[PDB]
DNA sequence: GATGTATATATCTGACACGTGCCTGGAGACTAGGGAGTAATCCCCTTGGCGGTTAAAACGCGGGGGACAGCGCGTACGTGCGTTTAAGCGGTGCTAGAGCTGTCTACGACCAATTGAGCGGCCTCGGCACCGGATTCTC
DNA sequence: GAGAATCCGGTGCCGAGGCCGCTCAATTGGTCGTAGACAGCTCTAGCACCGCTTAAACGCACGTACGCGCTGTCCCCCGCGTTTTAACCGCCAAGGGGATTACTCCCTAGTCTCCAGGCACGTGTCAGATATATACATC
């Protein structure tokens, strides 16, 4: 009743790596990771509703927000990957 | 010798370096002053939540304080050198 | 007491942590103080959210989020 | 290829409306028309032009055909711009023109941009890139010359980066055949009454 | 009868994302495509740090994942110590580092 | 020599940095940071970049004169600006 | 040419002054010149981004007092 | 008859009220907030324009300037600790002399 | 047609001074000022309207967040001032 | 004792406190429906205590290791002063660019049925933590 | 040139991952209001430049005030061995209150309607800025 991302992480492990387990408390960091980083760019680019007086969150707000919310590389591969996503989404 | 294999022994475990009934006897001294009269309650998770952050806090403040001794030529920490430490950061 | 439990071996293992190599004797009465400056500063910005939703008990949580309104995000414990 | 075309060919596509596009890329002659098949002309201009450079991306690109892209954009949005009229005078194939002027112009300064484009009654547009000894050529704010080989007028565009005017006639009145270059009153928006108020005297002099 | 990852393309969910966006009173009005993006740039990141953290793990001839290798995945990269600056991972320690 | 020269500055208030060299150099660095496109910076927010570098440099000299003043020295070297800011982080 | 020494010699001196230092060292001239131009690209490129989305070609005040914000030191006097 | 007036304040409070049903702070907003909210602004406000105007009065001008406000808020201990992360505008600084 | 809160600094200022005049720029710190506490504050509260799973923000929620935003003694006289509008505010 | 160091006033200069017109956002009214405050409950998580051990802290002691104070050489820095270069005023032009006013359309809230993806409880078994043993290293 | 550091092996043990039951929340699908992309027009305020002019930087010569390495002295932490002590483990009782559900009710939200307040504009006029000139403070 009280839902967390372990399973979601459990399986990307299981993709980039065979067999390598992972322990019921480093998984706990891995919750309190990306209920935060959620927290942080979703948080952020709603200001960025707010300063263009606007109303939605579209794609390229929470584009703008990782180019903020991250160093260079990371984020040069995060939108390159990001676009990616969002192209094979579009033809369904 | 003896400092050079203490240094490689405690960077390369991850215990708890203060013992847990002195630190929650603390916590609960401090707890007591604010708000008077009840009691509080604590989950027995929150004080070690609490003490990890004390730890890393303190140990990350000795950490940076140390550089301010190598380059005065000491060898030796000083409280002006923690005091310093913390009247450059804004704490 | 209930200051004291923080002893001299405690302090000494804290710096030897941080590398610090020959350790001077009045550090051990200002970290005491210091340490004090910090949890109290944990301790009410904790309890007020604690005095929010009307229970006696402080979780977990909520020393989460004192620490994360204070500036030094946890993780692991959430 | 570098990564600062990409930028100048998205931002002149954004610069032009969703009415008249596909006019503007199928004169423009630079992809295949499969791959105009390809794109949607239907979502939002926010991301046809990133399929459209990521078509640009994989074939072929350069600052010439980003530049040729803008003089086709420049030549159907005249009325933006303010023009301004020259005429030589004192004394005819047009490639010793092109390269007269090219290599006049740079061996005045060390950076400029030239390119060129062929069009009816003789004309020819020439979109220049003022620099510096020491800097890239400025692409944002360009210089026009609409030039005809028969007559000696030349339409003038305005810009910002002024100074290079004077060195600008010279060395077109050098790399034509001529040795006086004038600047009359004509100044105005639009090129037809230029036009006429040129050819109404050139013609019947 | 089908699922919104699997449309993605990724791992993350998606339906969970939107409702937390949604829910967490960020803007009154949620375009269909940016919980995707999201869920793509989440899915990335914890890729990139569990790629780093398991390399480490069969650095010190284990293969279960315990917090300090997550420690010194962050540290020892650059980039993350950039992102993750003011994080104390829970039982972490610290690097080795002396002098 | 010098004690005339600090408290005459540490009461006015106006810029240092002279304008037009500030604004040539933010207008270097910011072409760089664009993919060659040039921008139109309003007068009034190369004062609001001019003013926090100005702020930003007089707090980082105090706290590398503070550690100065640590080490015996007076004078200001490369080392203790180097210092000043792994502290801060 | 020098694009750099717009800072001059004695405007690090005058900003030393303010800050309160008796007798810079030679170096520092060298130095202080790195710092700032960090400094100003974790300005411009974090205020270039917020001019990029509201699709205007010019930087006004209001973008530079967000970046700052953004980063931790808050400027208040202009908007 | 005006919320203002009518609690005794002086910073508005119906354009607090639509600032906080236009923010996107919770999907209910109550009555008993806001006014609050503008008593307290309202307090922090006189709190700063006192010792500014004090320090304005101490160097014989009758006008305030940023200035004044720097060496208010520098001087003063409580917004020292509220107002530590603040660059000011026309500023300045403490007149900070040390000697070994 | 762009509000700004001049005119109730200015009120202010004429109420806890007789005359002493305030600059065109300074007022303008002022504005940068007050939309910048109310940043906080009521976006603080907001906060403390999700971990108590809520939907309102009630005057029990902005004395939290002044509890919380401001130290000790600045926080007694602004709480204690708070109370004091709202219970002459109840009674219309 | 001449060099600052504070003060009288000259006037002149422009910001600013103020007065008016005016557009629109704030107040009055009232229904309505979900948010929640109060009441009860039962378990579940915490508190208190007995007891025994065993690592862990406290305390003398001496010894080298280091901090501190003076000091001489010297060199890198402040200052004085003529030049020459670049910065400011200010004035003109003058046009790209903010913005803002309509429009129409794709698009996202809103809602009824429905089902499987994910959460709770359980059960190993291999990974691992610790304990004991065999092979290197500097004083 | 041998006690200490590193790798290795054996054994208990216990949590990590697989498995099942299930339920509720995410999917699918059809409806409608509207947020915002898009175009075009209009004022404005930023950039380029130029002439002047002049304030400040630049370059240099030089005197000398600290930087730094050295060295002597004296004190002062760390390693070591012994004694003492409280932290912890495991248990056992018990009970305070945390989480859950019901139920009414009340209080805020939406829409309409009316007008008083806060903003843009314009203007005389006092506050100070800077400048010169003159009475005190001092190494």
């Amino acid at each position: 009743r009280k839902e967390s991302y372990s399973v979601y992480v459990y399986k990307v492990l299981k993709q980039v790596h065979p067999d390598t387990g992972i322990s019921s408390k480093a998984m706990g960091i891995m919750n309190s990771f990306v209920n935060d980083i959620f927290e942080r760019i979703a948080g952020e680019a709603s200001r960025l509703a707010h300063y263009n007086k606007r109303s939605t969150i579209t794609s390229r707000e929470i584009q703008t927000a990782v180019r903020l919310l991250l160093p260079g590389e990371l984020a040069k591969h995060a939108v390159s990957e990001g676009t990616k996503a969002v192209t094979k989404y579009t033809s369904s | 010798q003896g400092w050079l294999k203490e240094i490689r022994k405690l960077q390369k475990s991850t215990h708890l370096l203060i013992r847990k009934l002195p630190f929650s006897r603390l916590a609960r001294e401090i707890c007591v002053k604010f708000t008077r009269g009840v009691d509080f309650n604590w989950q027995a998770q929150a004080l070690l939540a609490l003490q990890e952050a004390a730890e890393a806090f303190l140990v990350h403040l000795f950490e940076d304080a140390y550089l301010l001794t190598l380059h005065a030529g000491r060898v030796t920490l000083f409280p002006k050198d923690v005091q310093l430490a913390r009247r450059i950061r804004g704490l | 007491d209930n200051i004291q439990g923080i002893t001299k071996p405690a302090i000494r293992r804290l710096a030897r942590r941080g590398g610090v190599k020959r350790i001077s004797g009045l550090i051990y009465e200002e970290t005491r103080g210091v340490l004090k400056v910090f949890l109290e500063n944990v301790i009410r910005d904790a309890v007020t959210y604690t005095e929010h939703a009307k229970r006696k008990t402080v979780t977990a949580m909520d020393v989460v989020y004192a620490l994360k309104r204070q500036g030094r995000t946890l993780y692991g414990f959430g | 290829m570098d990564e600062t075309v990409a930028e100048f060919i998205k931002r002149t596509i954004l610069k032009i409306p969703m009415n008249e596009l596909t006019t503007i890329l199928k004169a423009w002659d630079f992809l295949s028309e499969n791959q105009l098949q390809t794109v949607n002309f239907r979502q939002r201009k926010e991301s046809v032009v990133q399929h459209l450079i990521h078509l640009c991306e994989e074939k072929r690109a350069s600052i010439s055909d980003a530049a040729l892209l803008d003089i086709i954009y420049m030549q159907f949005h005249q009325h933006q711009k303010v023009w301004d009229v020259f005429q030589m005078s004192k004394g005819f194939d047009m490639k010793q023109f092109k390269n007269s002027f090219k290599k006049i112009l740079q061996r005045a300064l060390k950076n400029v941009t030239v390119s060129f484009r062929e069009t009816e009654e003789n004309a020819v547009w020439i979109r220049i890139a003022w620099g510096t000894q020491y800097t890239k050529p400025n692409q944002y704010k360009p210089t026009y010359v609409v030039y005809y080989s028969q007559t000696p007028y030349a339409f003038t565009s305005s810009s910002m980066l002024r100074r290079n005017t004077p060195l600008l006639g010279q060395a077109l009145t050098i790399a034509s055949k001529h040795h006086q270059i004038v600047k009359m009153d004509l100044r105005s928006r639009y090129l037809d009454s230029l036009k006429a108020i040129v050819f109404k005297q050139y013609n019947q002099t | 009868a089908k699922s919104r990852s699997s449309r993605a393309g990724l791992q993350f969910p998606v339906g969970r994302v939107h409702r937390l966006l949604r829910k967490g009173n960020y803007a009154e009005r949620v375009g269909a495509g940016a919980p995707v993006y999201l869920a793509a740039v989440l899915e990335y990141l914890t890729a990139e740090i569990l790629e780093l953290a398991g390399n480490a793990a069969r650095d010190n001839k284990k293969t279960r994942i315990i917090p300090r290798h997550l420690q010194l995945a962050i540290r020892n990269d650059e980039e993350l110590n950039k992102l993750l600056g003011r994080v104390t991972i829970a039982q972490g320690g610290v690097l080795p580092n002396i002098q």
